[PDB]
């Protein structure tokens, strides 16, 4: 499997604790925890040059690590701070004291640490059916999915055609849009398009769905707002082909 | 200790691009290039430690130790090459110093551009009106909204694989009553021949 | 400067007696130990005062972590060797890496391995390949040469990094390493003529005997250059006297660009 | 292949009776690295005996220096006793 780290996404209140897991099944000796922040190179938090030893990197304050065995290297945030909002990568290499051996990275863990969870919102999802003018002018049909009002930017948008997820003919914005660019905690919007042939759209049996997985709060997070608790959840919208 | 590489570069599909990396370090034990697709993990591309050029498929990596300089050369650019490229140097204590990365943007070659702004059908579950600017050639730039109740995404390249067809598009939406696809993209410079179908 | 060198050794022992480390690693500048590490202390520490005073704690902390890793790598490499040799008992594994900065400004660089104290694999940084002494080494050679980038890495370390470290340490230890203490030389009888020198630094010295102005190394007993314990060295050379003919004997000593002759009356 | 230690016993400075000195025992050329070294005064082991760390030669053998402060006299006899896996019995090299 290579390097497996969890969780992919996490929202945290200031002062909450969190452990990130990382395992590698490549029989590597050296493991690493990095954070990635916009505008700067990767910064090493802690590393483990071999089973049974660990040491600080460049930014160890606020973190601790445990090399539990040759496979596993966990990262601990005892008391989360907003400055620890970041993307975290675990990595491993065969050795550390050599020159040419490369790093193998895990998938990354996106952490958002907030003073108050009342800023957390799930997306509203809506699907918009193709323009008839487009169909007659190009013989093609573009559906649009909008996922709007969410925070933090912990979403995964997918298109589903006749019950199966599709990727061909899809483009989803690489970065979300800030709905209020000046506000620091602005909620986000994300658009995606699915383009099919006019013939495919005009089959009334074809069914289109856009679904957004949101990563939000869990049972143990405290909720005191009048609105609904913004838990991890899937939000979707559909359309049918039209003859 | 310092590593520098440009923030962003844009080139056209099929062309060649050279990504530069300069470094000043306490000693030198090799220079790495990694590729990182947006939202994904970095993966290893190349390692140089002696002077000269090394080739790996469509990518080559060059090193000059005396100049403290490397470049990553990508030829016959494809859309799949859109990613960030990270340069990193091992110093005398075997510590990796990481560059901030270069974001490579690739413009598709649109062979039959057909610029148009389309009004999509309303959703009964949303108060938004949605407009799609599509099929324009890659020299067109989509500006953000000048209006705070109007939202415009940047352009996106979609690949219809079975037809070997790529198109650029941008989306605009709003719930304002005076919003119309004829004005949605007024803050952008759009082709003179953009097709606006009659409402 | 005179010729100077930097080298690091590693020793691995597969089944050590209780108390003795399975792994040791020591660095040297010329004959001076500068660093030590072993599997008992698990700490890299200075062995010369001019190393401790010029390398910050960050240096010892970082190489302590690297040596913890190199220790594990050495354990695994030795286990593989002893399995391929089909050897039981305790066996040793050794590595030596280093470089020399010659008086004329040229450089050399070297890296080699030994098993049970005998040459095992020897690196050639010009042809970028490993010389194997037997079929166990031949198996390792193939695996190591398959990783071309690591060969390149070792050539760069030997030719550039090592020399840079060497010149850095030579400056740190200049009061020790670049000084000259001339020898005190004397002759006595014991029948053989002994020529004895002591008090000198650096340890490189040449003592020989000449008979009627001619040297003959076959007739001469050369003693080793030995440490006196105070930072200086001592040496000697002897020759047996011919009672059948009259000959002029003289001791010649060469040290740090000075030649000395002691005529025996 | 195992190599037996070479053993040389000598004073730091040229010896003069009544003058304080150092008696050295330099053991070298041996392999493997385990070794026993005692300095002897009139056949009795000397307690306050110091030694350098194990040292490494380019030919893969090892060496060590053992030394003790002493004042040589006319009657006292000094020696070095060494034991190694290559030695069926400990070897004694008198100071001459
Ligand atoms: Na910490």
């Amino acid at each position: 499997a290579g390097v497996t780290q969890t969780p992919k996404f996490q929202v945290l209140k200031t002062g909450q604790s969190m452990t990130l897991q990382c395992a590698q099944d490549m029989n590597h000796n050296s493991m690493y925890w990095y954070r990635q922040d916009p505008g700067m190179g990767l910064r090493l938090i802690y590393y483990s040059a071999s089973e049974g030893t660990t040491d600080k990197g460049e930014v160890p304050n606020g973190y601790n690590v445990s090399r539990l065995n040759k496979r596993e290297f966990s990262l601990r945030l005892e008391s989360a701070a907003p400055s620890q909002t970041s993307v975290y990568f675990c990595a491993s290499s065969v050795w550390t004291g050599e020159g040419s051996g490369e790093l193998f990275f895990g998938e990354g863990s996106r952490l958002t640490v907030l003073e108050d969870l009342k800023n957390v919102f799930p997306p509203e999802v809506a699907v918009f059916e193709p323009s008839e003018a487009e169909i007659s002018h190009t013989q093609k049909a573009t559906l649009v999915c909008l996922a709007t009002g969410f925070y933090p930017d912990h979403v995964e948008l997918s298109w589903w055609v006749n019950g199966k997820e599709v990727h061909s003919g899809v483009c989803t914005d690489p970065q979300p849009l800030k709905e209020q660019p000046a506000l620091n905690d602005s909620r986000y919007a994300l658009s995606s398009r699915l383009r099919v042939s006019a013939t495919f759209w005009q089959n009334p049996r074809n069914h289109f769905r856009c679904q957004v997985q949101f990563y939000g709060l869990s049972e143990n997070d405290e909720w005191t707002q009048d609105r609904a608790k913004p838990v991890t959840q899937i939000v979707s919208a559909e359309a049918w082909g039209r003859a | 200790q310092n590593i520098d590489q440009p923030t962003e570069m844009t080139a056209t599909e099929g062309a060649i691009v050279q990504i530069n990396c300069t470094y000043q370090t306490s000693g030198f034990n090799g220079l790495f290039w990694y590729q990182q697709h947006a939202g994904e993990a970095p993966t290893f591309l190349s390692y140089n430690v002696l002077d000269g050029l090394e080739e790996k498929g469509r990518f080559s990596s060059f090193l000059s130790r005396s100049k403290g300089y490397s470049y990553l050369l990508l030829k016959e650019l494809q859309m799949k090459d859109s990613a960030s490229y990270l340069c990193a140097v091992k110093d005398s204590n075997y510590q990796l110093i990481w560059g901030a990365g270069t974001k490579l943007i690739i413009k598709p070659d649109i062979q039959n551009p057909d610029p148009a702004v389309y009004q999509l059908r309303d959703s009964k579950s949303s108060d938004k009106s949605v407009c799609l600017f599509t099929d324009f050639d890659s020299q067109t730039n989509v500006s953000q909204s000048k209006d705070s109740d109007v939202y415009i995404t940047d352009k996106c390249v979609l690949d219809m694989r079975s037809m070997d067809f790529k198109s650029n598009s941008a989306v605009a939406w709003s719930n304002k009553s005076d919003f119309a696809c004829a004005n949605a993209f007024n803050n952008s410079i759009i082709p003179e021949d953009t097709f606006f179908p009659s409402p | 400067m005179r010729t100077h060198s930097l080298r690091y050794f590693r020793l691995g022992v597969s089944d050590p007696i209780h108390g003795v480390p399975e792994f040791i690693s020591v660095g040297y500048v010329d004959s001076h130990p500068i660093t030590t590490y072993d599997s008992v202390t698990r700490q890299k520490e200075p062995r010369a005062p001019w190393m401790a005073e010029n390398l910050a704690p960050d240096h010892w902390e970082r190489y302590t972590q690297l040596l913890r890793g190199w220790q594990q790598m050495f354990k695994v490499e030795l286990k593989r060797l002893q399995r391929h040799y089909n050897h039981s008992g305790s066996h040793t594994y050794q590595r030596m890496i280093g470089c020399e900065l010659l008086e004329d400004g040229s450089t050399t660089g070297f890296l080699q391995y030994a098993y049970d104290g005998q040459d095992f694999l020897i690196f050639n940084k010009d042809t970028l390949s490993w010389l194997a002494v037997d079929n166990v080494a031949h198996t390792i050679k193939q695996a190591w040469e398959a990783n071309q980038h690591e060969l390149l890495y070792q050539k760069n370390w030997l030719e550039e990094e090592c020399i840079a470290w060497l010149k850095r340490f030579l400056e740190y230890g200049k009061d020790t390493l670049q000084r000259t203490e001339p020898p005190l030389v004397r002759v006595n009888r014991k029948t053989a003529l002994f020529c004895k020198a002591h008090g000198f630094y650096p340890p490189e010295i040449y003592m020989t005997w000449m008979k009627n102005g001619e040297e003959i190394v076959q007739e001469i007993d050369y003693g080793d250059i030995l440490p006196s314990g105070d930072g200086t060295y001592q040496a000697w050379a002897s020759i047996e006297l011919d009672p059948q003919s009259s000959n002029l004997y003289s001791c010649h000593v060469e040290h740090s660009g000075v030649h000395m002759v002691l005529q025996v009356p | 292949i195992q190599r037996t230690p070479k053993i040389q016993v000598y004073s730091r400075h040229p010896a003069e009776n009544g003058k304080s000195n150092f008696l050295n025992c330099y053991v070298s050329g041996f392999h493997p690295s385990d070794i026993e070294v005692d300095l002897l005064k009139n056949g009795e082991r000397i307690e306050k005996v110091e030694h350098s760390d194990l040292s490494f030669s380019k030919d893969w053998s090892f060496y060590l220096l053992y030394y003790t402060e002493f004042t040589p006299t006319e009657k006292d006899e000094y020696a070095c006793r060494v034991n190694h896996v290559t030695l069926s019995q400990p070897k004694i090299v008198k100071w001459d």
